[PDB]
């Protein structure tokens, strides 16, 4: 079972589930994510990465380290394996400089995702109602301008759909100049089976899906983080 | 348990702390139930008096031989759960606590032993920090509030106190039929999901009014699975106290809650088919309309009105609710012209112009209402020199009559005090009139955005 | 020819097309301009009679042995050239032209040829198609409207002839005293601009009111440039028709032009100081505020209420409209802590809890005016059975007076029956009350609204 | 006089003036914009690069062009002395080639844009308020969401700063991820001045300063559009 995921990190006192670990959880529940490896060795990396096919995208898998990109954990588009090969060694040195109090999982080996519409699909708990889904657009959408809808868990298809058409970034949706108009179904897909993990949960505290890159035909969450409790 | 039959429709209803002292609490509300005409059997319960207001009185309700259902407690909060004890001994299902001094000054350990003491009795508690409740079709009015209300089927229900007791009053102004006030103050107990249930299944209540400023920790799923269900059937409107920040903060502290979060209650809202009204004029406007006509079966919406600046006003006003009106029937435009002139327009709304006399009016509602393709029927009227304020409300209830359908109908009505009586003449015989085209079109656009929550409901359960 | 002093001051007025016929609108004006008590002479113009209404009457205009100013002409459309020519012959200044049938029906050309014909007489046209005016300071009643209005500070103008004959009735029902009611109508010469030119010299007129349909091509400059000016003295508030999309095309459909720009007529506002109301009864109840108080010196306003709940619903209407109250001043909790109980609250709203009696409000709104750091107060009230409505507002009217200054306050006051009394008292007395606390507060928030309005004014003139 | 690009485009029976023109016209009231020069021949456009600084933009300057991309009219990111004289003879050569039939006013040197915060500042008249200016954040917010502040002219600063800040977009003025905040008096200074342009030239029917770049300190007009009546 997936829940076996759950149990794992409740038992070894984490309080999130690393990075490919949540992406596995969202992904049994028909949530579609980029493809993902766990590299335990610089080789197995270099496997990986032939194998998912390229480019790929590295980062560190640690329990103790949370903003990524500024301990320079995170290296990119890497078409060869000796491409590739530098930035594990490279980010190793990097978090082994900067956290050398982090435990190294392993480092994570990232399928490419050709550029969309970026989302945000976020779960939480509110006191009065539970979990509680919601949906906006990403980058500055969310992130400055707080353009957010809501709709208290479990969600109908008619909750999805009208909280999509809610937000004041909709029409990003369905396509301006460069950009065509993207799956809404799919989105509508996602809502709801987020909002079924946070019903079905309760070790979940918050989910946060983001970024989601919606396309003409389906969509795929680059990053998720799930907390627990 | 969880049936409050017998809280709305008791046998027999014991008032603990009414007095000798007609200026107490507790004899405020002894003095209104006899007053209401309760039928029922009424204990007056008090340490010394052998008789209150004629009555028999009785040192404690285990004392009283008879079952009481419902113990309205008026005694300080230090002796409160001595009555409870005293109640629960004597089999009462009810316990409706006036008194004040619980959560909402800070004493939770007493509030929770209230109910943790009721419930080991198997009673449960209204309030505390209440002033009671009326229930109109059992002539029921245990609250220390206005002696009397006009009957009809809203129900209001009320979390704050100074207010309620107030809009108890508001609402004969209003003219608004209550079939039911209640006042749940602390909400320690029986809280607004219980309420709801009852009022689901009373066929006296048609429209549910709440003045809500919170809802408890883990409460909120079941209160959107309740309302949403009552909402296929009975409008709820909620006026939200603390809908932004600052407003958050302060019903924060005057009850004794944490604030939740607004965004979140309004989609709750949503998804329980629920009007949020802003203000309490919308509300008791909209419960107005709401509980004297059907909801519109479509949207074919007519504005009739003799004057183009009110018909622009009402244009605006239901654009801003997402209403938007459409060129009306051919046969409708044809009916009409048979008597206005050709300078009269008819792009919805229909003007038949200044000089229309008092009969257009009559005509003029009475072919919209008749007609197969209208669903809803706004009428707009100018006081000019040419009409009688009177003689055009005649004329829309003459022409209600005549056309013998139910098509939701709102009028607003502007000018002098002929016109102020006209709106008053209406809104006795449950027309919904307003002394504004705005107020009159903001009533008319919570008929259809309660047709648009019920559609929403609808569609939220539907089967998969 | 731009001065309208002997508009609204004539010596001599001439009612044209007055008849025997006492049901004709010229014989209603020529009644209205007798009983409402106009000092000057009054002519009235008829082809046959030898008096009218015991005054005198000559069969032209220019047959009066005297300079008449004003000639109000109610002839059909057919026959006004031909007063206008006989008027002008006579040296008539204004003519104000009742008589409809001009551009409202397709015919520019003879509106174009009536301003062009007065113009080359130096007169000046008000209309055509209006329901005439009213000046109070001359008792000047010329229009078939009311015979009679409560006398005040206010102006109001209106575009609309129906609605706005109707809003001169609707004056009296809510209190509102008026100086001048205008009806523009066509404004085929004077308009607007004309007219807040006028009432900006005028020491009657304290607050300004407009019906706006539309401004003329070309005209909007000027109209941003006077009404800016006027602003700094005098609040203009503004009942645009047509401010949503949809409405502005239903308002470009009922006069006869191009569909004006929603977004920039909101800003031309924005830059002349202006507030727009979106209803009726918005704009009734800012004027109200406006006409009888000063604008605040500051922002610590103080919201005194007897109920958490209307605090509350005060609170969020506040924040509405950006306004957000703060602590208040240590030594007003100090007086207010001397006569209510501990569990109070001071946060502002100032809550001195249900229990207060008709006192406290006396004792509460004289400590807040009295208090140098408050600049405003809001006083709510729900009534309760320890108080009276009137002697809560009686307790008002003392403190207002024994404070002995100008602090702007409304009152908001929620109940039954004895409430809208004490309300209507209140407002008899030129104190600003409602019957619900958001309006209370949509009322004083009119009073700040103006004050910033005049602030940018008063910013956009400032000298680089 | 700037009047005189005003009056030679009214006797040409033109009714906008060419985008070299519509630059210099506002350059001369004191609003920014991207450094640009006229070349003549090919020695001046190469002279003018070295002045101007690379890279340079070389484009086709001639009434004929509805659209300049594909003439062959526009080459990109010029780097030396070499590639100017290279691109200032294939695009030449290419023009005249595919439309010949069209008068060469010349071909127009334009300095790099960095990249900063869009902005749109536009210029209408109204029938009743006549000359009013507009203001927005550029890309999708003024294009598909339509969110722009109006005030009409002359603006005083008052003026100017409430409509920045009245806008919903404002935020992406005030600092963001990965963008500093952006000149707010600079623009306040360009609004003032599109006013007057609007005030004093009865001549033109509307402007459009779009895109308009913002920076840390400054702003430059990129393109400039102005319509004659
Ligand atoms: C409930 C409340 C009104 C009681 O205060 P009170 O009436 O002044 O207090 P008293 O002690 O005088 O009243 C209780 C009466 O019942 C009697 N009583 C006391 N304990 C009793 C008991 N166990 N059994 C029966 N009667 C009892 C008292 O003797 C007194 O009667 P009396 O006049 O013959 O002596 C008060 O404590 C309170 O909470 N006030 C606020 C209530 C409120 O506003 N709630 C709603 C907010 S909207
Ligand atoms: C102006 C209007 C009311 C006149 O209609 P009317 O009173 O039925 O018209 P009449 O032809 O009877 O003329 C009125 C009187 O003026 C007299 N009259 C006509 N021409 C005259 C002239 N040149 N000089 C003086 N008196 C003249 C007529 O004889 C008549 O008097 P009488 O009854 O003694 O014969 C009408 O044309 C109209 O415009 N109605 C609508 C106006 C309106 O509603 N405006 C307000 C929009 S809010
Ligand atoms: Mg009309
Ligand atoms: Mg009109
Ligand atoms: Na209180």
């Amino acid at each position: 079972s997936s829940r076996d995921l759950l149990l794992k990190a409740k038992e070894n006192g984490r309080k999130s589930l690393l990075e490919h670990e949540a992406k596995y959880f969202i992904s049994s529940y028909g949530i579609p994510v980029t493809n993902i490896r766990l590299a335990k060795s610089e080789e197995e990396a270099v496997n990986f990465s032939r194998e998912i096919g390229f480019p790929v995208v590295l980062k560190i898998v640690s329990p103790q380290v949370v903003h990524k990109s500024d301990v320079g954990g995170v290296k990119v588009n890497l078409r060869s394996e000796e491409e590739v090969r530098k930035a594990y060694r490279e980010i190793i040195e990097n978090v082994k400089r900067n956290v050398p109090n982090a435990e190294i999982e392993g480092i994570l080996v990232q399928e490419f995702a050709p550029p969309g519409v970026e989302l945000i699909i976020g779960l939480l708990r509110d006191p009065q109602f539970g979990p509680t889904v919601m949906f906006g657009l990403g980058g500055v959408f969310v992130e400055l301008f707080r353009d957010v809808s809501f709709r208290v868990a479990p969600l109908s298809e008619q909750d999805a759909e009208s909280m999509i058409k809610e937000v004041k970034a909709y029409k990003l949706l369905t396509g301006f100049r460069g950009m065509e108009p993207v799956d809404i179904e799919a989105i509508k897909d996602a809502l709801i089976r987020a909002g079924r993990i946070g019903v079905e949960n309760e070790e979940i505290a918050e989910m946060d899906l983001n970024p989601v890159i919606a396309y003409p035909k389906g969509i795929k969450v680059v990053d998720a983080r799930i907390i627990l409790r | 348990m969880n049936d409050l039959e017998r809280l709305f429709n008791p046998s027999a209803i014991a008032v603990v702390g009414a007095s000798k002292d007609p200026s107490k609490i507790g004899s405020q509300i002894l003095r209104n139930l006899l007053s209401y005409g309760f039928k029922g059997k009424v204990y007056p319960i008090n340490p010394t008096a052998d008789e209150l207001m004629g009555l028999k009185c009785y040192p404690k309700v285990s004392d009283v031989p008879d079952k009481v259902d419902v113990a309205v407690i008026s005694v300080p909060s230090d002796k409160v759960l001595g009555v409870i004890d005293d109640c629960g001994k004597a089999g009462v299902k009810f316990a409706v606590v006036i008194t004040s001094g619980f959560k909402e000054v800070g004493n939770e350990e007493l509030e929770e032993e209230l109910v943790r003491r009721a419930h080991s009795y198997g009673m449960r508690v209204l309030g505390p920090n209440i002033f009671g409740y009326l229930y109109a079709p059992a002539r029921l009015n245990a609250t220390f509030g206005p002696k009397d209300v006009l009957s009809g089927n809203v129900a209001f229900i009320s979390q704050s106190g100074a207010l309620g007791i107030a809009l108890m009053g508001y609402t004969v102004v209003e003219n608004i039929g209550i079939s039911s006030i209640v006042s749940v103050g602390n909400k320690a107990d029986l809280d607004d999901v219980d309420l709801l249930d009852f009022f689901d299944k009373d066929p006296n209540t048609g429209v549910i009014m709440i003045y809500l400023e919170g809802i408890a920790p883990g409460r909120g799923r079941m209160f959107i699975d309740v309302a949403s269900r009552v909402s296929l059937r009975k409008p709820i409107i909620v006026i939200k106290a603390g809908r932004t920040e600052v407003g958050a903060r302060a019903a924060a502290s005057h009850t004794g809650s944490i604030a939740g979060s607004v965004a979140i209650y309004e989609s709750a809202f949503k998804q329980s088919g629920i009007l949020m009204a802003k203000s309490v004029e919308d509300a008791f406007d909209w419960t107005k309309a709401l509980s004297w006509n059907p909801i519109p079966e479509g949207e074919r919406l007519i504005v009739l009105t003799n004057g183009g600046g009110a018909g622009v006003q009402s244009t605006d006003t239901f654009a801003d609710n997402g209403i938007y009106l459409s060129k009306p029937p051919e046969s409708l435009i044809q009916e009409i012209k048979k008597f206005v002139p050709p300078f009269a327009s008819f792009a919805n709304p229909i003007d038949i112009t200044g000089m229309a006399p008092d009969d257009w009016y009559y005509m003029g509602t009475l072919a919209a209402l008749k007609n197969p393709d209208v669903d809803a029927l706004t009428v707009l009227y100018c006081q000019t020199a040419v009409t009688t304020p009177i003689g055009v409300a005649k004329g829309i209830v003459d022409a209600i009559k005549e056309a013998g359908n139910s098509k939701p109908v709102t009028v607003g009505m502007v000018g002098g005090p002929e016109v102020a009586e006209a709106v008053s003449f209406l809104n006795k015989q449950r027309i919904a009139a307003y002394p504004t085209p705005e107020r009159a079109s903001s009533a008319m656009s919570a008929l259809y955005a309660y047709a648009r929550a019920r559609s929403y409901v609808m569609k939220s359960l539907a089967v998969r």
